[PDB]
């Protein structure tokens, strides 16, 4: 027989054409799952299941997938085992299992609760026991080295690209509190900012759109605040508006998960908005997607949403993707005005979270 | 006669949501008891008394204090008296001299554990 | 009676999830086999019918696939995680003895204030 099934494969296309779809799978969340697609003709690539409610995140260095999920030996009953686990980004195989202590967040895929610090030796997650805390994974050792339950009332990890192993955390005061680690991934030093907004008049989305030194976060009003931790001490401002005289008018306002990005070199910042806002449309589907000049603090662009709930930029190919749960919209943004390029349908049932393979 | 027996389960509730001092007593003694099974790093609960007012101020600063510290900042003179944070099954107490109670202020009682201010929260006066 | 089974039932303002009155339980009770969550996100619903707000408790019933009918996911007060017993986008099976979520729950508790 000249025909003979193989396996051990590997992906079919380059690493710098790969993003990754979380598929929640919501309906039968048991078997949520990782779809590989190539951004740029849409042909499937591959796939990882993630068990109940996986997270996911790709390597720093690009040669890994990491993986968040949780088993019962029965799986609607029997002993629970929380763990993140290792995948080879090309083979798409099985390599290795870390246990966590069982408590790992276990909620919709926004980018904060499932990351990793900027030099890559660590992965941060976030707990919920429900009471609240942050876990280090040493990648390296393949082990659970930290709980940071100073974290305590907060929610959310947001990485700084500009130290090796520190991240913030939004918390129940409004305000930010940081963790820098050490070598060894324990906590070796925190700071908390003073009050950046108000948790009960004007709460803020934890998406962040994270700069190189600076973070920027939109309200459920449409007001924007910003985080400067480029010094020692984390600096906090705002509000200013996304809004003028006329978008009020129409009550436009912010909507949806990781509704927001920032394209690094020109300072853009992209958000989902949406008309007739009131309380309770947080999470609508995007109308339109605003284009904003964090310098001049002007809208320079507005385009069709196609639904969107979910973004995610890709800052040396000047690329935006979005996503309305089972789409994903590629759109080239060198320019203020975004660009359509195309779309790929079907890419998962339910997906809040895409991302691009590290270039 | 001066002694208050409460209660705290895993679906963070008081079994009392308003706690009447004799002006007859000149001491006033609180006794917290978790009937519930989750560990206190999960589920924990504690009393802390402040003016109406302060009490949220108190919680977001018991919040930062830690639970070394019983969620509730050290040396804090906007509290006056609170126990120390339980586990289901445990059970703590606390005695206070009645006699510092803002005439004219309303004072509660509530848990400073992480967003159980929520809904742990009460009445504490004096008098009938 | 399957008013009470419709997202837009004014018990249901926050739910994110599938009802468990459309499972086989009803608003208060856990379809058979299911077990209650004895934390939960909680909501201020407004009642349109007498023009008052009360507060609703969102028990999870757990240990059981997803019920997969009646899916809803309204957000009427719902906040971020960082005021986290106001946050549905969160499974409130967590700490059960098997987390796998199966259905919501609408409990009243009470008169919002
Ligand atoms: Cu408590």
């Amino acid at each position: 027989p000249r025909e003979v099934l193989t396996g051990g494969h590997s992906v079919s296309a380059p690493q710098e054409n790969r993003i990754y779809v979380m598929d929640s799978v919501f309906m039968h969340l048991t078997e949520s799952r990782v779809h590989v697609y190539d951004y740029t003709n849409g042909k499937f690539l591959g796939m990882v299941p993630t068990a109940f409610n996986g997270h996911v995140q790709v390597s720093n260095d690009g040669k890994k997938i990491y993986t968040m999920t949780t088993y019962h030996e029965r799986i609607t009953r029997g002993k629970r085992s929380d763990v993140v686990e290792v995948w080879d980004a090309d083979k798409l195989t099985f390599e290795k299992e870390i246990s966590l202590p069982p408590k790992r967040v276990q909620g919709l895929n926004y980018d904060g609760l499932f990351r990793q610090t900027t030099d890559g030796k660590f992965i941060v997650l976030q707990n919920a026991s429900p009471a609240t805390s942050i876990g280090i994974v040493d990648v390296a050792k393949g082990d659970y080295v930290e709980d940071v339950t100073a974290a305590a009332g907060c929610w959310s990890v947001i990485p700084q690209p500009n130290r090796p192993r520190s991240f913030m955390t939004i918390c129940g005061d409004g305000g930010l509190l940081t963790i820098n680690l050490g070598e060894d991934g324990k906590v070796a030093s925190q700071s908390r900012s003073k009050q950046m907004f108000s948790v009960k008049d004007d709460p803020i989305f934890i998406a962040p759109a994270l700069d190189k030194d600076k973070a920027h976060f939109v309200s459920y009003y449409g007001n924007v605040y910003s985080a400067d931790f480029s010094g020692d001490e984390v600096k906090v401002d705002g509000p200013w508006s996304l809004l003028n005289d006329e978008d009020k008018a129409k009550n436009w306002v912010p909507g949806g998960y990781n509704l927001v990005g920032l394209h690094r070199a020109s300072g853009r910042m992209y958000v989902f908005m949406h008309p007739d806002g009131k309380e309770g449309t947080h999470k609508f589907p995007a109308a339109e997607i605003w284009v904003m000049d964090t310098k001049t603090k002007q809208r320079v662009a507005r385009i069709p949403g196609r639904d969107a709930l979910s973004m995610t930029i890709d800052q040396q190919r000047n690329l935006m993707l979005t996503l309305d749960g089972g789409n994903v919209n590629v759109y080239d943004i060198s320019q203020p005005e975004p660009k359509l390029l195309r779309t790929i349908e079907g890419a998962a049932e339910a997906s809040l979270q895409v991302q691009f393979h590290p270039v | 006669a001066c002694d208050v027996s409460i209660e705290g389960n895993d679906s963070m509730q008081f079994n009392t949501k308003s706690i009447v001092v004799d002006k007859t007593c000149k001491e006033f003694t609180i006794n917290l008891k978790h009937t519930g099974k989750l560990p206190k790093a999960a589920m924990g609960h504690n009393v802390v008394v402040s003016k109406k007012s302060d009490e949220s101020a108190v919680a977001t600063d018991g919040m930062k204090a830690g639970l070394n510290n019983d969620y509730v900042k050290a040396g804090d003179e906007r509290v006056i008296a609170h126990t120390s944070v339980i586990g289901g099954g445990e059970t703590d107490s606390v005695t206070f001299d009645v006699s510092k109670l803002k005439e004219g202020e309303d004072y509660a009682f509530f848990c400073s554990f992480p967003g159980h201010w929520s809904i742990m929260k009460g009445t504490i006066e004096l008098g009938s | 009676e399957d008013e009470v089974n419709s997202c837009d039932y004014w018990r249901h303002c926050a739910v994110d999830g599938f009802l468990c009155s459309c499972c086989g339980g009803t608003t208060t009770t856990c379809p058979p086999g299911s077990t209650p969550s004895p934390i939960s996100w909680i909501g201020t619903c407004h009642n349109p019918h007498d023009g008052k707000d009360y507060l609703i408790s969102y028990h999870d019933c757990c240990g059981k696939t997803a019920c997969g009918r009646c899916q809803c996911n309204t957000q009427t007060r719902e906040r971020p995680g960082y005021e986290f017993f106001l946050h549905n986008d969160v499974n409130w099976c967590m700490a059960n003895e098997n987390s796998t979520f199966h259905c919501t729950t609408s409990v009243l508790v009470g008169l919002a204030k």
